[PDB]
């Protein structure tokens, strides 16, 4: 059973480098080329390079030359050849390099070459940013001032890094809830909103609380959302 | 270098129908590879050597073509098949074709939310417009502040297609300084969508209940 297991997600500052590991098992590591590819938001896949573990020979994408350094650790016991670790170090990082990085390997086809990738690592998210960790401010999206359908929510603003999780009434409210994907603001901080639709007739009887969790800052907020106080 | 051009960008079909995806190569005579990427899932090899199915790939996936013109056909597609499909030759990739679920047109319910007093104390005003449970995903949201059309100061976010009712929801957030917010009265979100015979506007007046 061929398996490729990558290191975890990371935040990097512009100008730094990231070294991603790919721990391979289930076959003779010296006998197959390991490739690397990234999936870039709004731009798609970009091949990074390959490494042939036997001698460490490499080939890198021409437009990335200088930015990529691939290495490996081989088993030193000839009794135990069916594992290895491949590394891809990517330097000169900028926010444009925020992407999901994959180690990949060909399958069983002996004539198709090394680019049809049967086996994929699980991916490594790399976020390149100069921002510092920060918990979110949670503000109410108050139901409009009937008996019909009302919308209400929580605005989760100015946090870094992802992710935030949102529940309603400690998980008791799930129908009609939409928690939007975060947007990156010009400040370098993320923001999202979570909303729910409910019967208008319930606004005086039922309490609605959004439960916001931002583990990177160990921030936990419970915000009660109610009609705004009017004259 | 090779350029691979995929079409259509988005294909909208129902389970049980047949999907045809196209990938055109700038150079003829190389074999074609196809991958599936479900939302949030690791990419999966589907087809190699133009028509060969990879491990575990059911026979309803058929890779075909030759020369420069290549096709992926998904016969009697399954709900698990809604995904983005990519073609590849060597280091070169298509930009993907998304298969999404077709359903009847549904106009969005639209809601507008003023900034909270709590936030305003901080010097910033976020105004939010919600478009709920609509199909298809294409929508136009225009912010107006005392009827002045806004540009450059809003951001949108769209949910994944709903796994049960195949709709989308969308938020647009307008960000203003407190000073700018207090200079004007009428805050409006104007929504254009195929399900609306004419655009719908939701608005509030600053300082008014
Ligand atoms: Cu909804
Ligand atoms: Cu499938
Ligand atoms: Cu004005």
């Amino acid at each position: 059973q061929v398996q490729l297991v990558q290191s975890g997600a990371v935040i990097k500052t512009p100008g730094s480098s990231v070294k991603i590991s790919c721990r391979a098992s289930g076959y003779n590591f010296r006998d197959y080329s390991i490739h690397w590819v990234r999936l870039i938001p709004d731009k798609g896949f970009e091949w990074i390079g390959w490494i042939k573990p036997l001698w460490g020979a490499v080939s890198y994408a021409r437009q990335l030359q200088g930015r990529v350094s691939m290495t490996r650790q081989l088993s030193q016991d000839p009794d135990d050849p069916d594992w290895g670790v491949a590394y891809m170090e990517f330097s000169g990082l900028t926010p444009a390099d925020t992407a999901e990085y994959f180690c990949v390997r060909r399958g069983s086809c002996d004539y198709c070459g090394d680019f049809p990738w049967q086996y994929w690592g699980q991916g490594t998210v790399v976020v390149v940013s100069s921002a510092s960790t920060k918990g979110p401010s949670v503000f109410p999206l108050a139901p409009s001032s009937s008996g019909g359908t009302a919308a209400l929510g929580c605005l989760v603003k100015d946090y870094f890094p992802e992710p935030v999780t949102v529940s309603w009434n400690s998980g008791a409210l799930t129908s009609g809830v939409h928690t939007f994907p975060a947007v990156l603001q010009s400040s370098g901080l993320y923001s999202l909103s979570s909303v729910v639709t409910v019967p208008s007739s319930s606004l005086g009887t039922q309490t609605y609380i959004c439960n916001v969790n931002h583990k990177p800052s160990n921030t936990k907020v419970d915000k009660k959302v109610e009609p705004k106080s009017c004259d | 270098e090779i350029v691979l051009t995929q079409s259509p960008g988005i294909l909208s079909l129902s389970p049980g129908e047949t999907a045809t995806l196209f990938c055109k190569a700038s150079q003829g005579g190389n074999a074609m590879t196809w991958y599936q990427k479900r939302r949030g899932q690791v990419p999966r090899l589907l087809i190699y050597d133009t028509s060969r199915r990879a491990s575990g790939v059911p026979d309803r996936f058929v890779g075909s073509g030759s020369g420069t013109d290549f096709f992926l056909t998904i016969n009697k597609l399954d709900r698990e098949d809604f995904a983005v499909y990519y073609c590849q030759q060597f280091e070169f990739f298509g930009l993907g074709s998304e298969l999404e679920v077709h359903r009847t047109v549904a106009a969005p319910s639209v809601f507008i939310f003023p900034p909270s007093d709590e936030q305003l104390k901080s010097g910033t005003a976020s105004v939010v417009c919600l478009l709920n449970n609509f199909y298809p995903r294409e929508a136009k949201v225009q912010w107006k502040v005392d009827n002045a059309l806004q540009s450059g100061n809003s951001q949108e976010s769209v949910t994944e297609q709903d796994s049960k009712d195949s709709t989308y929801s969308l938020s647009s957030t307008l960000t203003l300084s407190k000073a700018d917010y207090e200079k004007h009265k009428v805050y409006a979100c104007e929504v254009t969508h195929q399900g609306l015979s004419s655009p719908v506007t939701k608005s509030f007046n600053r300082g008014e209940c």
